[PDB]
């Protein structure tokens, strides 16, 4: 029972078959439907052959629209009529008209109002915007309805930098430019997003706090919640989600500026005046949102695969199972892969196979609402997995383009990658014969190694944060995506909308689920190699190669203002020493490591151990200025985030406009003198023990 | 904030030898990435030329290679390209862009992982 | 090479000719003396046997007085004439007149400053005393100087108090009847403090933050220390410590109100008047302290006997080595026990004998100025202990009295100790023939159990707090201590005196150094049996008792208000349901350790990582209210120290005296649930794993 | 605050047969650590008795066996003491004091042990 004994039991064929159970009723956090999937999960996964399969519930906040009262923008003469008003539902596809319990579009978390006012145009909503709108063309969004795009930056900092430019309320819309592909077809002729087609999601601020009421500890059935006054991360102004169609039948008497470039204009046939008034501009935008915020339970699913020999060790492969509508690609066509990868080892061990260390399979609920599944139970689990996690491996969307397969993960997991590709056979056009490692190298190469393929770093948005930015578990994510020097747009362009059906995947994606099966390949073989091996493919050596390249990259960003530097006298030779030393001693353990005889057990469990706390040695207890649940020194998400060291960029954003340089270059020299001593104490803990 | 203040544009008929400097002030006593896009009108930014002064490495691009030149002043913070036998297709004003390195590893070739840019300019004429 | 081979090469000659050696010069922190100490040490353990002995140093903030011009408090007249100076340096002792670099008493970290004003007592200086001063009699000591006497309340927490009611300065004297114990002569001819005696000590609140310019960082070569105005816990008014015969004729002329209690009375002829006053009243009272803080450096010796199966697992013995001036009894009666145990080890190795895990030997640096030694060197070494420190072992002070040996550690050690001091001879006079453990039980037995000794809880105060309070590494201390039932006095009356000479010790303290010689024995069996048996010698069973308890005791301490606790619904269900999960689970593990069997190496690894992660498992990352360095859910200190749970007791201190009992109340809840919490995660982690 | 009002003291000569009630408003529905402490006028609190109604275990002094006794009331939040035969020498006033347990393990036998306290009077003539 070797790799190729599980990985050749991988059959595209249940992965289709799974992936059209999954998504024919909607499936949302906090509904009955999704109890019913985790119940029918539940039972599948004992099926499969998993030893125990249990449900955790934790009742977290969350919003829904008021269906007896739904929300809509209109626009109002100035005699109070709705001489205007949008679209109260997106188009149902085709196939599912009769389908009900389709929520309509809105963003979570919205705070109920009736906001009236006039409009201004803020492009993608973002801090320049803000800067470029309001010192440069003098216009006060204080009291205004700002209409903006979705685009590059999160929703939630577009809602929150048009919070603190006092604006009444906001208004998203998904441009054609940013989402409506060239060439191809609007749903279902293809799969652009056609002009009812409206994208949903949650606009707060959680900053890795999981439940706003509950930060830091697991919402239990004691636990007690915060007023929702003091909530964190929940918006101030109303926040309404539109489609193109009804932005083009809104945004075209606006009149006033014209636009500063025409990076702000759009591929719509709109004036896209920034200025504010409708030109006759006797009537004003009225909105309506009656969202209501209410305590709902949520379930996850966790299955266990114990180990042979080592039962302390836990790899944990998981994802999230709930919908917005219903989820073609995000995020059941990664359940479908984690259901066949679970039914593989499940009779990889009925045939009397079990790995060394034990196996966790997850399926996370809340998750489109602010990750709210996987942190909580983290939360709860927080010991056991400080002092045991050795690996998280991420499934969700195996399938979001047909182009090249796009791996994200901690330094330590590279090496194990180049190895696992290499067996793997690529299932691309063309390149037939070959391994996937081959294509994977091909369709995406790496700046600095030419016959290496390029891995991305583990920026966070999913899942893995609570295990690789707060626990500090090494956490990796694969997926097929699409090219980036071709494709402009972000994402698909039925990301979130109502047309995430299974057709969409079964004839635009992947007609025969070939794609879902190597991904699928990809992730069994992380884990059953994680899971499986006597050594952990584990190399240091990839940590200190990254290492030096982050702390190039921010000695350049501080090095904006070397005449400041020099003022100041503001030096980094520290972290450029605790490098070299993390080179050092990683070259000296791995040297030993290779020496290291693998015969007795009590030294192999130290060497191992050396290996798997490497990622935890990476941890600040204080985390991030204020943000507690940031503590990955290395990867923790900026407070501008979209580089690596968040401190001394958090510290280095904006030093030019500060009333006291003085203190902010303290500051600088602070964060330089956190990241040299947590780089050093990581080096360290690789040294010789004892 | 420094500007990389450069000078050495102009414009002389494809095939004659032009000399573009650029100087970064404050940069005298660091290694950096010192490198060079290009920017046709209607095109993308294309990388050129760099080097990498923690090695000393200078690198091409493939069809620049074998054409351009990057030359050191006697200042550290200070390096120049010589580009001889010009074509009517390197019409595209060029951008010095730097990044102060330490350990300086690879050189980087992409125009987003450079930090402080310029606003250089070079045309070309048959 | 067993136990008893270890056991018999502690002799009572070596620990009496070492601390010879140690007390004869002034052993000041940051001072030449102490280098020069620091190096015979790390020489004499290399010369024991130890495999690698090695210096670490780190620049800390300490305070020193201007030994140019001396701190004194003066009386002056109307006209500006010093009728009345106190004593500018302590008497010598007899025998060390010739004896230099003696600092004058004087209070660490006191401001500079020359503040006058009239006189006011207020007692003991604590929370209550100030009450009913100001409250209650209506003295204001706003623009006043205070005198305070030593007692039970820390002396932070006296200059903090006395800070808050706006005092112009604070005189610390040491009451005859809190340290000049009755009938026993002043020294030389006894052990009691003469009036020339002075107690040193410093004035701070750090709150665990080790040096008050690098909290949470070690202070190394490249630190950033922030600016002394924004310093942790530094003092902002005057403090200087005066003995009792300065005090008897200074509060003489002191007039006003009478004593409100016997309580406010002490020992001396003094009348004691509180109100402000000198009734000869035009004269008052000015301070010079020009005592002046600097960085300096302080350097801590580590040695290292390597283990010869697990060199992954830390057992540490250390203690502090500077002192006051000479340090009788603080600390060098401790360090002298420690050489002798690492000579014995060092004896141990050489005939061939190695332990299965490796025993670290500390010295540490700076503690009576705070925990700078200790502290500094776990933030530097803050992940190898966190993943690796099996236990910590404090040595100081290994005398005190000669009644009964005082143990004070973590639950998990209460087995061991049990069975370690039931072999050592008991020393004590009588009880010839028996074991330690009989003297001990018979000396001081456990309240809940006759025949069980008490093993005191592990208060702050000294050097384990970093391994204990932040860390979370079970840390234990035991020592020579007097009778507490009849001996009223706390301490002993020579305390950070200039007394504290080898002499006291070899006459009226430890003749025969007897005492000395259990002390020592019963610290090395702690670390010989922590660092070579089989199986760690813990016993969670032990820890769910306590934890019964202390649930029992803070739920009556917030029943304190049933009325409130029911308008509120308050409710304590969930903390008692997660200490009844802990014992049952307790119970299991404790089962399955016993059927468990020791052959098979990595499974024994497994479970002794159980046994060794559950005190880690107490340990919350975001840490108390505004403490962030105290985060041991159990044995935190408290705001208001001298119980456990400090959360929930710090949240229901003074809560009658609220302006919004609702969010007082809320508060009381969000602790009940962050200990329920962190109870029930440590009962799940002795869970069975997988 | 509850101050556990009590009342059952008085003054009789020696080997009386007196009456404490103590009840603790607010503990009905809960146990708790039930005790009396004697003050002797120039001597210490010392421990008297005491009831433990978790496990319903009622402890006295060595001194105090076979003199006091304690019964408990229809509610459950009151305790009374019959000191029957009493001493000439027990001249003392007695304080109440309770604490609220759950588990209840261990009766305390120490003052400073239990949190709320009250202020009885007892005295004993020959
Ligand atoms: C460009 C500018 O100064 N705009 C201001 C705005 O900042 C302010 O909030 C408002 C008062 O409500 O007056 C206007
Ligand atoms: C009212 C009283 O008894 N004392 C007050 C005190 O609170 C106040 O701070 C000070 C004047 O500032 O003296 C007076
Ligand atoms: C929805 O709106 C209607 C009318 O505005 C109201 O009666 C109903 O209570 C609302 N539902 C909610 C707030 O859940
Ligand atoms: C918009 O909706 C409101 C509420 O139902 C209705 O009164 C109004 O007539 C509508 N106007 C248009 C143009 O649909
Ligand atoms: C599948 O591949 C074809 C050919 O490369 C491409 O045109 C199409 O857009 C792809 N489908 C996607 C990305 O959904
Ligand atoms: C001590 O005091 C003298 C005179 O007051 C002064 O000259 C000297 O600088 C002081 N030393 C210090 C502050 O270290
Ligand atoms: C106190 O000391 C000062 C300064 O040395 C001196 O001028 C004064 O005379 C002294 N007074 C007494 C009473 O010693
Ligand atoms: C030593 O013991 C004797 C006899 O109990 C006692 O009087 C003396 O005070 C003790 N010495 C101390 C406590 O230093
Ligand atoms: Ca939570
Ligand atoms: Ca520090
Ligand atoms: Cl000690
Ligand atoms: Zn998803
Ligand atoms: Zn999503
Ligand atoms: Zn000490
Ligand atoms: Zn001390």
């Amino acid at each position: 029972h070797n790799m190729k004994a599980f990985l050749d039991e991988l059959k595209a064929e249940n992965i289709k078959k799974f992936l059209y159970n999954f998504t024919q009723i909607p499936h949302l956090a906090g509904t009955e439907q999704n109890f019913q999937l985790a119940k029918q999960i539940q039972s599948q996964w004992k099926e499969f052959g998993l030893d125990s399969v249990e449900l955790a519930h934790y009742d977290v906040l969350l919003s829904y629209p008021n269906k007896t009262h739904p929300n809509y923008i209109s626009i109002i003469n100035e005699d109070g009529n709705e001489i205007f008003n949008t679209s109260l539902f997106e188009p149902p596809p085709p196939g599912y008209e009769n389908v009900s319990d389709i929520v309509p579009p809105f963003s979570a978390f919205s705070p109920q109002g009736m906001p009236e006012g006039d409009l201004v145009y803020v492009n993608y909503a973002r801090t320049e915007d803000f800067f470029k709108l309001e010192r440069d063309m003098k216009i006060n969004c204080s009291g205004k309805i700002v209409i903006a795009r979705y685009g590059k930056v999160f929703r939630g900092n577009k809602v929150k930098n048009a919070q603190l430019a006092g604006a009444k309320g906001v208004i998203l819309y998904s441009d054609p430019a940013d989402y409506f592909a060239p060439g191809v077809k609007s749903y279902p002729d293809g799969w652009n997003l056609p002009g009812g087609g409206v994208q949903r999601g949650n606009i707060l601020n959680l900053n890795g706090a999981g439940d706003p009421l509950t930060p830091g500890y697991p919402a239990n059935e004691y636990a007690y919640r915060r007023g929702i006054a003091e909530a964190v991360g929940l918006p101030s102004i109303p926040v309404h989600p539109i489609g193109y169609y009804d932005a083009q039948k809104l945004l075209e008497k606006m009149g006033g500026s014209a636009p500063p470039d025409s990076s702000w204009r759009g591929s719509l046939k709109v004036p896209y005046n920034v200025g504010p008034g409708f030109t006759f501009s006797t009537q004003k935008v009225k909105m309506h949102i009656h969202s209501t915020n209410e305590v709902t339970r949520i379930y996850n699913v966790i299955g266990t695969l114990r180990g042979a020999v080592e039962p302390d060790r836990y790899v944990i492969l998981g994802g999230h199972r709930d919908s917005w509508v219903f989820g073609g690609i995000d995020p059941q066509s990664g359940a479908a892969v984690v259901h066949e990868i679970v039914r593989s080892f499940g009779t990889l061990k009925k045939e009397g196979w079990r790995p060394r260390r034990t196996i966790l399979f997850a399926s996370w609920d809340a998750e489109e609402f602010g990750l709210l599944g996987s942190t909580e139970w983290a939360e709860e689990n927080s010991r056991l997995l400080q002092e045991r996690g050795v690996a998280y491996i991420n499934a969700d969307s195996s399938i979001e383009g047909n182009y090249t397969l796009r791996v994200d993960c901690t330094p330590l997991m590279y090496s194990l990658v180049h190895n696992l590709t290499k067996e793997l056979k690529s299932p691309d056009e063309g390149f037939e014969g070959k391994s996937l490692y081959e294509s994977w190298t091909k369709k995406s190469p790496s700046p600095e190694f030419s016959g290496m393929p390029r891995i991305s770093k583990l920026g966070s948005g999913n899942d893995f944060e609570v295990f690789f930015q707060r626990l500090g578990i090494a956490s990796g994510r694969a997926r097929y995506t699409k090219n980036w020097e071709t494709n402009k747009f972000s994402g698909y362009p039925l990301y979130h909308s109502v047309y995430e059906t299974y057709e969409l995947v079964e004839k635009f994606y992947d007609p025969m689920f070939k794609y879902h099966l190597t991904v699928a390949q990809v992730r069994g073989g992380m884990v059953f190699e994680l899971a499986n091996s006597i050594v952990l493919p584990f190399d240091c050596r990839d940590y200190a190669v990254v290492l030096r390249k982050y702390a190039d990259k921010i000695y350049s960003i501080s090095m904006k203002h070397p005449q400041e530097m020099k003022t100041y006298s503001v030096s980094f030779d520290s972290l450029f020493s605790a490098v070299k030393n993390f080179t050092e001693i990683a070259s000296k353990f791995s040297e030993r490591l290779q020496d290291f005889d693998k015969s007795n057990p009590i030294v192999l469990r130290m060497m191992n151990d050396q290996l798997m706390f490497l990622e935890r040695a990476f941890i600040d207890p204080l985390g991030l200025p204020d943000r507690p649940f940031y503590r990955h020194v290395i990867y923790a998400p900026s407070s501008h985030n979209k580089e690596s060291f968040p401190g001394i960029y958090d510290a280095l954003f904006d030093i030019e406009s500060k009333v006291d340089p003085s203190k902010a270059w303290g500051e600088v020299k602070r964060q330089i003198y956190v990241a040299a001593f947590t780089v050093q104490a990581a080096a360290e803990t690789l040294s010789e023990v004892a | 904030q420094v500007q990389l203040q450069e000078s050495g544009g102009g414009s002389v008929q494809a095939g004659g030898s032009l000399r573009l400097s650029c100087t970064a002030p404050g940069y005298t006593d660091s290694n950096y990435y010192m490198s060079w896009f290009r920017q046709a009108p209607g095109k993308e930014r294309e990388w050129v030329a760099g080097v990498n002064t923690g090695r000393g490495s200078t690198s091409y691009a493939d069809s620049v290679k074998g054409r351009f030149t990057i030359s050191q002043d006697n200042a550290k913070n200070t390096m120049f390209l010589q580009m001889n036998s010009l074509k009517p297709e390197d019409t595209a004003i060029y951008y010095c862009a730097v990044a102060a390195c330490h350990f300086c590893d690879s050189l980087p070739k992409t125009q987003d992982e450079y930090i402080l840019w310029g606003q250089g300019t070079q045309v070309t004429v048959s």
